[PDB]
C-alpha cells in the first residue's frame, strides 16, 4: 500500500525500517512451507 | 549526531516510555523524589 502511495524507486531506501520486515516475512514462509511438507506427500501420494 | 551523543529508537518512529506508577516512588525528608525530578528535567530540556 504504501509503494502504491509513492513510486520512487529510491523510497525503499527510506522508509521505515523494512529490513527486518523482508527478513520476518521471508522466514515466516520457510516456516508455513515446513508446515506444507505433510500436505505435498498427499498430493504425491495422490498423483503418481 | 552534531551537538553530542544521541538516543534513537531502532526501526520505529515514535518510541512510548508507559510508566506505570508515579505516586508511588518514595519522597525524601522534605518531599522531593529523584524519579519525578529526573522526568522533570526529561520533559523540559530533551537531555540528562
Amino acid at each position: 500500500t504504501d509503494i502504491k502511495k509513492d513510486n520512487r524507486v529510491t523510497t525503499l531506501t527510506t522508509h521505515a525500517g523494512i529490513r527486518n520486515s523482508l527478513l520476518t516475512i521471508l522466514d515466516q514462509l520457510q516456516r508455513c512451507q515446513r508446515s506444507l511438507n505433510e500436505f505435498l506427500e498427499e498430493k504425491r501420494s495422490a498423483f503418481p | 549526531t552534531n551537538t553530542g551523543r544521541v538516543y534513537r529508537p531502532k526501526d520505529c518512529e515514535r518510541l512510548v516510555l508507559y510508566l506505570k506508577d508515579i505516586n508511588l516512588p518514595k519522597l525524601d525528608k522534605w518531599g522531593t523524589s529523584t524519579l519525578v525530578a529526573f522526568l522533570q528535567q526529561v520533559l523540559t530540556y530533551q537531555g540528562f
